[PDB]
């Protein structure tokens, strides 16, 4: 079977360049491979190119990429990879139509500042995205500075999982991690969550050093001996 | 409280001698920004090397003479200020002894 | 005997997100027995207008057309006719709309000013202003939310795009809004959203309460002999 | 046949303090030797009328009329008729321009707000915000003097009063002055004069600079 | 094999503005080779597991060897007005009393108000 | 300083008889809400009558006897407090003359 | 950190090399007035060339060596101070590198 | 900012060279008194020559270079200081140019 992998929300909304990917596994590699995407209106596709490599343990890999208008797989028109093998005469469909239905359920996104239990030993700073309550389970959380998002490789998240509370919920989790000295001389470094029920599909939370309630201080020198204990 | 005011060249390498104490796990060779009363930490046993000393720099203890010896590869003007080097959480309630270095060039 | 068309606007494509694009035809007299059709820059197939609109009121007959595109072809600059057959004239009027490009694209840089105090002291009202600078091209969106529910349009108004002296073609825009002193007195975060094509998740927002100042003050008492 | 005439405006009376009145003739051919003249409601004359707009290229022609008056006579409801002949439309053309009485007059208030800390944090530049509002009717001259020497009017950006939202018939106004940030922090004063005919003096003035409204810090109490 | 690091975080400030729950994390670093897990007890009574959901142990972003995981638990909004500490707790062989209780409580946070008062007296050297 | 203790009933209307004052334009019925120490305007000449209050209060000024009148319409336990009325920009700088009110049901 | 302290000629121009990070869109050449601890940006990749230096410096990026080059053209007594460059969009907290200039005349 | 450093003879009479603003209409030759911080005017556009300078110093001013010249007759020891130069009705916030002056005998 030649796998087929449907667009994601992580992948439409990462690049704005929605596409689609099929890959062949778990066959024979062979040449005269014809692989392209067919319409079930049956207009023309245009044929993905980019051939994969071989794979060593003898094993058939074929990749590629289409530009699509992400209206079309919003509507919920289906999407199908034809591959046809030498070995295989049959064809093989990968329908890739996305489900319909969605859950109403907005997300709540919540910010935790890095504990001063670990500020004090001058190692790191981690503050975490406490993504909460997002249905159906589908969210992807980026982390941003000085006005570009971080290389996501220096964050880390987690996926979806289920509450003990109330029918159809999800919750996630961010980690980013920045020398204790660098947030505190500035740096912001705002989260962002992307939801398919906000209102922009976009909401993002802030947090810094000064985030909290203003402190006032109620100095109360005494040099009088008598006074006092 | 005790000062090695270890001295070096440009290049080469220098090893910074510090005690090994017992007790006390996290090992640190602190640099003393004194900017804003802050110091942070070069290298740790937690394994955390800054970045403009990544790749070298090293920590290697051993309980022999009670004393852990750190190596600075390289060297450049910024490697010219004070060390200090000390155990526990707290990294600026250790700082057990202090140094200084300097570039000869 | 002129024809005027609009070719899909920044502002609806994010407000809607159902772009549309859409000529309508006037100074023509009310006659029927009139089709209108939409080409593309190959100029294929199109999807039938609907909606028809109503005659002007001074009595001119007017219509607007239909039809459904996508943004990987629009950006290209490609053209857009729309095809208007009107019995009274022979040769059809043919309008054509195409996308512009090439302009600077540096990203809008928003700040919001909270009221002045000389407002916040006869207790009716309080404007809340956010300044959008240094952003080019035109065509931005702003909206109000007020804790996810976005305010009404008929509270808040908006300026549009001029140029900015201190800088060559690049634009500048404004936007106010009025709550009332109580309801600010009390707390809410009043988020200012800006729409631009250069920001690189297209949307940006800053939002600003009451307690946004107050830099720690201090109350020191040398107690003495007391 | 189209001929524009353009009543004073109380910005322009205010700038210019040489109260003027155009009639301009367009939707005609480039024909010289025309005759234009002002006259009064009761048929006088006024002064001659010089600097006549050259005729444009794109087949229009360009005619004005200036009528030098004071303002009292303007104001007090006196009505003015323009004259125009030609030999395309030899026949007369009369216009009648006045001010349009029958509105409400309100006092505009003015709010002036220094700029936002994090333009100030980029250490570059710095942009003072003047509001106008609750004005009505619509004609509102603003300024900006730094030192009694009003600032080039390059530097300043002012908005057509838009209709409040909330009150019907009163307009609000914006005036943004960008500066450098460096002179800001000197301690340099702005203000922000508007001119409008409803204010007492018809003129007000309101100032702002880095020391404006910045808050206590400090609450020192000495008890014996 | 190093000392595995652990934290907890109490609720976010805004979190404690629609009146639902509250959510606290115990944040659980380190711990090479990756053998770990939470059991939050409250008054030395462990709470049901349907609570706390810790999920695995996942790489450090940097990881020659070392590990992390998370673990957080849902509790109702109302209770905060007394506490309780909800205490966590891990557990891993590198460790020489192989507990690291670590709790928590509303008291204990960012402090809102420092009001020193400090003394100057020529008796004091006994500081009875 | 003068307090008229105007009483009413449910339902209905009562008017609420104030000063009016020269050389000051701006004319208003504040609220006394005494919470924080703020009192909100319900009315004024620059026109804004407070939501709650939408289409069931006015204010008409005559200087026949120096006095202007407001009337209340409808009535609410709501309505059953003090309502300082005064001049001036500043509200809370003004209430020349406070009043309270009730409801009889 | 480093210092280029890139020395010149009254007249002429003289040519400031500075590092040119990536994942930092403003590049700056700040002027270390060091009066009230404030550093004024004289060029930045947002246009802005300060009124004193205006149309005498220039700022060219190309990422071949991971460097910015801006040239001083002309030189004045003035020209003879900090320029401390770095990125950001807070000045003060950038200044990635140090660098001096002085005249020979 | 830019220091002239006019030199001149005892007697005599040395011309001081000060550059001329716009949109400035106050234009003075402050002395530096750099006593508790506080500079005194020795002359100005509104008609104030100091007591110990009356009779002896000049102010003419005209736009054609942008530059107006102050010139000062004799000389005497006290005449070897700071003379900043500025415009603006604060004496002491405005100082365009600073100039230092001495005697030779
Ligand atoms: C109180 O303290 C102030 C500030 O130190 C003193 O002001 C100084 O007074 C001296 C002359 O006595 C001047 O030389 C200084 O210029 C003043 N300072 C400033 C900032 O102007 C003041 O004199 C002190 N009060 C008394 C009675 O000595
Ligand atoms: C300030 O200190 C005094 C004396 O202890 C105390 O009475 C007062 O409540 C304090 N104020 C605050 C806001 O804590
Ligand atoms: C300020 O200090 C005085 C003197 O100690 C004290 O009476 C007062 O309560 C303090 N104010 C606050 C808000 O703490
Ligand atoms: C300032 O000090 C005075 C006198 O001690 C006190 O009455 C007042 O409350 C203080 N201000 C604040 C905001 O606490
Ligand atoms: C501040 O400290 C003083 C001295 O201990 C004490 O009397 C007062 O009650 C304190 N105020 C507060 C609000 O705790």
């Amino acid at each position: 079977r030649v796998f087929a992998i449907p667009p994601s929300f992580a992948s439409i909304f990462l690049t704005k360049s929605t596409k689609l990917t099929c890959l062949v596994t778990d066959l024979t590699t062979y040449d005269s491979v014809t692989i392209s995407w067919t319409r079930q209106n049956g207009e023309a596709v245009k044929t993905h190119t980019n051939i994969s490599e071989s794979h060593p343990n003898a094993t058939f890999s074929a990749v590629g990429e289409a530009s699509i208008c992400e209206d079309d797989w919003n509507s919920g028109e289906r999407f199908t990879c034809t591959v046809t093998h030498t070995d295989l005469p049959s064809p093989l469909k990968q329908t890739i139509s996305r489900p319909k239905g969605v859950a109403l359920h907005r997300p709540d996104v919540y910010l935790l500042p890095p504990a001063r239990e670990q500020l004090n030993l001058r190692e790191s700073a981690t503050i975490t995205c406490l993504v909460t309550g997002f249905s159906p389970a589908d969210v992807f959380v980026q982390w941003m500075q000085r006005g570009q998002p971080l290389s996501p490789e220096k964050y880390v998240t987690s996926a979806p999982m289920p509450e003990p509370q109330a029918p159809g919920r999800y919750f996630a989790h961010s980690i980013l991690t920045v020398s204790e000295e660098e947030w505190n001389t500035g740096e912001t470094y705002t989260c962002v969550v992307a939801h398919e029920a906000l209102p922009n599909r976009v909401t993002e939370r802030t947090v810094d050093k000064s985030t909290g309630k203003p402190t006032l201080y109620n100095v109360s020198l005494v040099m009088s001996d008598t006074a006092g204990t | 409280l005790p000062e090695v005011k270890v001295e070096g060249e440009l290049g080469g390498s220098v090893t910074i001698k510090c005690p090994l104490p017992e007790m006390h796990v996290r090992i640190y060779l602190c640099r003393e920004m004194a900017g804003s009363g802050t110091c942070g930490t070069v290298v740790s046993t937690t394994n955390f090397i800054k970045a403009e000393y990544k790749g070298r720099v090293t920590l290697k203890q051993y309980p022999r003479k009670n004393l852990f010896l750190v190596e600075v590869t390289q060297l450049t003007e910024s490697d010219s200020g004070v060390y200090a080097c000390g155990a526990g959480m707290n990294t600026d309630r250790g700082k057990t002894q202090k140094v200084t270095l300097n570039v000869h060039s």
